[PDB]
């Protein structure tokens, strides 16, 4: 299947994360899984008119385009012209319009493409938006009703960056005849990865269960959960990040970094406003302003209170010891 | 002949190169960074630590370097204490990201152009095609596949790569365990053995680092079959055969902000004490002379950039005020890249080439302290054959063995019982300067914190130094001058332009942020 | 450092698990980390008298023996003679006596060597025992006071089998000068791996937190925690199994198999008596007979009751979906 | 000359081989399994599902096979329903364990003996040393390292390998997701490409499977450089050069219990319906004739085994009553291995060689159904050159490409929306027969459940079939006869004995359990 990978308001993190893919690695995926990577800004051999010829053929339908992967935001500034992102002689948004409409499948890889991501934070100088979402609001650049030629919406592979498996395993499924096994949530994210939470498989959930808080970074992360003092969004973030470990090693939360909720459309949450970075917003200094998904403050706090009293001794000591 | 190459890919972002070719040689060049996100604008008014999240998103390949300097900007701004272990972890992860970038860029972004038909007549062309062909090259596949290993070490300490923010004022968020360090060593050793030594060098890292002169490098290639047929040895022979040593020279003046602090010398990060604590030494090499880097001499000009401004700005007072490209081009502006310039005495504000080559020249500067990189190899190469696509590349690949050894030692240096983080005071006020050597060169953050908010946040990336457009004096940026003099055998496929731009490992997402 | 790896009442699972090692792999560990693997039953080139010469040199002190790795039980039957395990012309126990006393470090890899493991279950026909433990009781075959020449007790790398990292990372630490960073718990297990629980990082802890039970195997494991109906011992088992994933992929509990507590000295717990296999022993059908480590039934049940009432809807639905 | 080899390692457990050598040729051989754990004894009175935990611990390398048949013993005992997906997962994981065993055993346990000095005069010896030298062999390192990949697939579905018990009556515990299957395919494809095709075969699995005759195999070796210099092609040429095709013939009679049920044909496992549902066909090849396997014809003799008993026992009524080796040796007993024998009409209770070769002959039997392995290759090899160390090995390595394709298809066959488990009725009563083809051959469990307890649990492992001692009629076990006729160039280093014993991939921990 032909794959065209374009970068708009991108940092290429999803490409680099994609290149870290293992089982399959990127090379085997490109070569050994029938996925003809027509071009990629970071990997495509063609340049200049030679590259443009590939793009136009896909855009105009001269050659089939099975999967259009878009990384980065759709940059519409200035004044909706998209000239803050000029690619191959056109505003990148114009390429997105043609290629997304010519593609059998459109995959938004990374928050930028999915929802707007970091470039879409206020004041959004680049007029950035996602392909089919602007943050949580559906519609993005292509509109809510956009469907690829196979009738699917933009497949949103979120993350900042997306984990390689979140895209490669989808590509393998498409290449191995399992496109029908791919179910998408309301944000068009593959449920096989985004029905879990970042907290799912986190090494600190036991501390979270007993409301034992990581109090400090570094050696302080040898114990406790990052929810209460570092604003970890794991319980409110859908991701396999602690099920499918990053780089096959770890995750933010395992390493002691709070989940930033980067698989969720609002990322960066609160637009990294003062006091919201690596801090848990609280009411009266005790009640987190945001509770885990599906929970209410009353029951969560009541359960949290009971959990503290029942907290075992080990939950209050270092567990990730040398 | 006026030739406009759009897109010039494999430069991590959107690059359009315009050149004026006369008799097959580029006489003038314009580098057009065509994508803008305005992270500096976004960071205004944000949490002082928002750079730790945002700046890595400037770039996927070098985001950890952004994190490294973004954290150190806060460390200096907030006068934090940096436990030695945290410095080691930052150094390890910074180097590991670069160790990942070196093969990934070389095979995926640069070497595939060695299969260009312009070299079809070379006796080594077939071998180059077998090795460096995209996605099937016998050297391409393992080099790219194994390039993920160093950033596994990054992920061990940072949780993931790309997209960690685990370097925070006061140290790192993580608390590495014994298995983390042992696994990191094992990953590094495996990567060094499998790619760096077996594939790239065909010999030990120690053997390559015994090369102190260009003649040593040449003798190293011919010393034995393994080094001769190593990717490095083949690359050197291929470059000398196809002429990649003949062009891409560039400015010949270099900026290295350095990175990899000695833990004992940067426990309390300051702007003034930065240079002395560096292992990978900072240094400005201009007009054949060595100068000590001073961030105060950095200015960004936007005369030919799509930004408002009439005079160069030091990034502390720098501004990122976009102008519409349509209007900017009417004013002669042609790039979203600012034009960083360095005030070298006697030369004024001059473009400086950033990158591994800049570091190698800085490492050749005299008066190196014991903890500091002291390597005369590229001073000799620079004097012997001068800069070029090949020499610039060799500087990049020379750091693989060099950084590997540093990382391997830093992992040993870790004292796992000691602190990785000192709780800093999140001062509502502070000016911070964080700089590092991303894989592509000098990466610097100037942050101004006021009212517990980001008042100003200016990022100068290595490729902005290199690919930044002409300054107010119409002085071409380092890549633009490197492009000038580049032969163009085929105007339809101007690979030589790609070689030069990619020899800098140009990252356009970094260039503009 | 010279390594001699012997198998007593072993199944070689720890060797095979060891051979699955990655970062480092076994070959790099044997060759590239200065660890001279003198012999191994599954890998040693030598056989017959040639192999015996290596063993005797280590046993008699002719050549240095830095690390003596013992896999499998010390078989003492019949009647303490050990002839149910004859190796290289001697009862294996006799080799253990000489080599353990001649070794700078003695590593028991696997429950069999650590504590007796499966062969030590009643009626224990082979008279199996661990090197320094018999189940939880310290002393095993070598005695409680046994110390290697470096003053360390038998380093117990438990598991059935041990994960490769539990041994290789220790070997790397020894080879890289980090022997001093190795801290052992009361069972001589490396705390860097065995301060966590199997539940630490389990993908079902959220279900455990909200006391949502996996009700059936197969597709039933797409939700819930295995503690309540399948006797998962994760909360009572010290292991990194869900921190350092097995085969770099998963763990028992992530895959839907209850933790059997195979890093704990009592494994197999209850000697696999009827009703104790893949079942949670309960009192009155509601109260688990064993609660998580550090917890008491009263507070656990009280917290469990509160958790059920506060349980969010997602905790009651499939999360590990296709 | 009476030679006692102790230990004969790389046979997954403790093996001592005694041989009588006359004029450099073994005339008699005794295989002594020297380690006993008594899992069958331990399983008595235990939970009916205790075998799912205990039996895998019979062996690390083939424990999943133990789990596979242990689960099917319960499935038959409890008349369970096996959802097709569960059968697929069991088949995939059983094959994946075998796919891991094939390279791991070949390089780590068997091939290193090809570097024995007895072959120093071979023109291929130096290449054999470079490839198969322990821990440094250019083929040894990747083959062993990559042998972990198939069991990563096992771990994806079973949580871990070794030491999963995820195959339970009614199906499997696991609920594979899409990423599990796609990753499993990717791992399998990577392993097949990197080791099986590039290293072992030097060609596609399809090309190797086109070999239907011994001459095809020989032509395949010489067809091109890649296959000629592949580990397979080199191994064949090395065997023919050093004489590994000249000895190790063995009994020439084979037992294959088969495994890999077709999901639609074994949804309700029964002893009677087992053979028809097998993909890897069961079959007894004796006296040049094909027989249908019947577990009722299996008997275990302990006349020369360290167990009490006077007559062969069918494992349903089998007993594992140890006798002290000191007393047993006074009675002529010399092994902890029982002596499994199969009642072949006209031949009585005869030893049958189990293993890949046995499967290959079974696959050559006529009347193969569409889902069944129909491969005449080793019927032709058997008739052309007969069994040997080489032919036995080739049968093992022939299953790599064959099983890979099966696993690759089974992964496709998985219907991830469908059931992986049917809650069985844990009947207090039941007799179950679970059998599979572990990497080493016919692995069988006979379980008797009474009063919700394990009343009897008898395990017959493939190496017990092969390495089991003489029966009451003094008929040598398959490995003992294979050892007979083996040349012994060096009595101090009787590598030929290792070749023969290791050609069976002998697993002594399995042998005795
Ligand atoms: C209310 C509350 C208190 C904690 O201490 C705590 C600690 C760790 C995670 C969460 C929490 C929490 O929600
Ligand atoms: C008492 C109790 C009830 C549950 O439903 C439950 C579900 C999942 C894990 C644990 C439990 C538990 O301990
Ligand atoms: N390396 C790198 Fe990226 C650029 N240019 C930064 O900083
Ligand atoms: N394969 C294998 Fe092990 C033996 N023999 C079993 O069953
Ligand atoms: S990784 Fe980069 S491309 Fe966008 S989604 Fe994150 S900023
Ligand atoms: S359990 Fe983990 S995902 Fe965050 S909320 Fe606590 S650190
Ligand atoms: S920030 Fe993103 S990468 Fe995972 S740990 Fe949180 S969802
Ligand atoms: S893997 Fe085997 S060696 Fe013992 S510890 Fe478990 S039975
Ligand atoms: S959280 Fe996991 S470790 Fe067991 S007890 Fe529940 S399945
Ligand atoms: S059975 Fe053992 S392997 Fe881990 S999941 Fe439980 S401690
Ligand atoms: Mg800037
Ligand atoms: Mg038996
Ligand atoms: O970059
Ligand atoms: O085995």
């Amino acid at each position: 299947a032909s794959v065209l990978w374009f970068q708009g308001g991108a940092c290429s993190g999803n490409t680099m994360s994609f290149l870290n893919a293992d089982e399959p690695n990127v090379v085997d995926l490109i070569v050994d899984f029938g996925l003809d990577l027509l071009w990629h800004p970071s990997l495509g051999l063609e340049l200049g008119n030679n590259a443009q010829k590939v793009f136009w053929d896909c855009a105009k339908g001269e050659r089939p385009l099975d999967i259009f992967v878009f990384e980065g935001t759709v940059i519409e500034a200035p004044n909706g012209t998209g000239q803050m992102d000029m690619f191959a002689g056109r505003p990148m948004k114009d390429w997105v319009t043609d290629l997304a409409g010519a593609a059998q499948i459109v995959v938004a890889i990374g928050d930028c493409a999915c929802f707007g991501g970091i470039p879409a934070m206020e004041p959004n100088p680049s007029g950035s938006t996602g392909l089919q979402f602007h943050k949580r609001e559906k519609g993005g650049f292509l509109g809510p009703d956009f469907r690829s030629k196979m009738g699917l919406p933009v497949i949103n592979v979120p993350g900042c960056p997306a984990h390689p498996d979140w895209i490669t395993q989808i590509l393998v499924a498409l290449a191995t005849g399992r496109a029908g096994d791919i179910t998408l949530d309301d944000l068009h994210r593959p449920e096989t990865f985004f029905k879990t939470f970042t907290q799912t498989g986190c090494t600190r959930v036991q501390f979270f269960e007993y409301k034992q808080s990581t109090l400090s970074f570094g050696e302080g992360t040898r114990t406790g959960c990052l929810f209460y003092e570092f604003g970890c969004r794991g319980p409110m973030t859908h991701s396999p990040c602690n099920r499918i470990l990053w780089n096959r090693q770890s995750s933010k939360t395992r390493a002691g970094m709070p989940c930033l909720g980067c698989t969720e459309p609002e990322f960066p949450h609160f637009d990294l406003a003062p006091g919201t970075v690596f801090k848990t917003q609280k009411v009266s200094g005790m009640i987190p302003k945001e509770v885990p998904e599906g929970t209410d403050h009353l029951t969560y706090m009541g359960l949290a209170a009971a959990a503290r009293i029942a907290a075992p001794q080990w939950s209050k000591e270092d567990m990730f010891v040398v | 002949l006026d030739l406009f190459v759009s897109p010039l890919g494999r430069v991590e972002g959107d690059l359009d190169v315009r050149v004026t070719i006369n008799d097959g040689v580029v006489t003038s060049a314009w580098t057009e960074a065509a994508m803008f996100r305005g992270f500096e604008i976004i960071l205004r008014g944000k949490d002082p630590q928002a750079g730790l999240i945002v700046c890595p998103r400037i770039c996927g390949i070098c985001g950890g370097s952004h994190l490294y300097k973004s954290a150190y900007a806060l460390d200096t701004a907030w006068r934090t204490h940096m436990p030695p272990n945290a410095t080691l972890i930052r150094n390890i992860c910074q180097a590991c990201e670069t160790l990942q970038s070196i093969p990934r860029y070389f095979y995926a972004l640069f070497a595939i152009d060695l299969t260009n038909k312009n070299y079809a007549k070379s006796k080594l062309y077939d071998e180059a095609v077998r090795r460096f062909a995209p996605y099937v090259g016998t050297s391409y596949q393992p080099g790219v596949v194994l390039s993920a290993k160093p950033v596994e070490v990054y992920a061990i300490f940072g949780g993931q790569w790309p997209x960690s923010s685990f370097m925070v004022p006061g140290g790192v968020m993580s608390a590495p365990t014994l298995s983390d360090v042992t696994r990191a060593i094992a990953i590094l050793e495996h990567w060094n053995d499998n790619w760096l030594e077996k594939q790239w060098l065909g010999c030990s890292v120690d053997r390559w680092l015994e090369n102190k002169t260009w003649n040593d490098v040449l003798a190293w290639v011919d010393e034995n079959e393994s080094q001769y047929n190593s990717d490095c040895g083949f690359f050197i022979r291929y470059c000398l055969d196809v002429g990649l040593d003949k062009y891409g020279q560039g400015v010949g003046n270099y900026l290295a902000t350095g990175t990899y602090f000695e833990p004992s010398l940067y426990e309390n990060p300051t702007i003034e004490g930065r240079n002395a604590a560096l292992i990978g030494r900072s240094g400005v090499f201009a007009d054949g002379r060595y100068f000590e880097f001073d961030q105060a001499n950095v200015t960004e000009d936007v005369t030919h950039s799509f930004y408002e401004g009439n005079r160069p700005l030091h990034p502390f007072e720098g501004e990122t005020i976009p102008v519409n490209p349509e209007d900017g081009r009417r004013q002669g502006k042609y790039s979203w890249a600012k034009s960083p310039r360095y005030a070298v005495p006697g030369l004024g504000n001059v473009p400086l080439e950033t990158g591994p080559l800049a570091r190698r020249m800085a490492a050749s500067a005299p008066d190196a302290e014991t903890h500091q990189d002291d390597d005369p190899l590229f001073a000799d190469i620079y004097n012997a054959i001068g800069p070029s696509v090949m020499v610039r590349q060799l500087a990049r690949m020379h750091e693989g063995p060099k950084y590997y050894k540093w990382v391997r030692q830093w992992l040993d240096d870790l004292e796992l019982k000691e602190s990785f983080y000192t709780k800093p005071v999140e001062y509502a006020e502070g000016k911070g300067f964080g700089s590092t050597e991303a894989a592509r060169g000098a990466l610097s953050d100037w942050i101004v914190i006021e009212d517990s908010k980001i008042k100003n946040y200016q990022v100068v990336t290595p490729t902005a130094w290199n690919i930044g457009p002409r300054d107010a004096s119409e002085v071409l940026g380092p890549i633009e001058q490197a492009l000038v003099g580049s032969p163009i055998v085929d105007a339809e496929d101007p690979v030589e332009l790609g070689h030069v731009a990619r020899s800098f490992d140009s990252c356009l997402v970094c260039t503009v942020h």
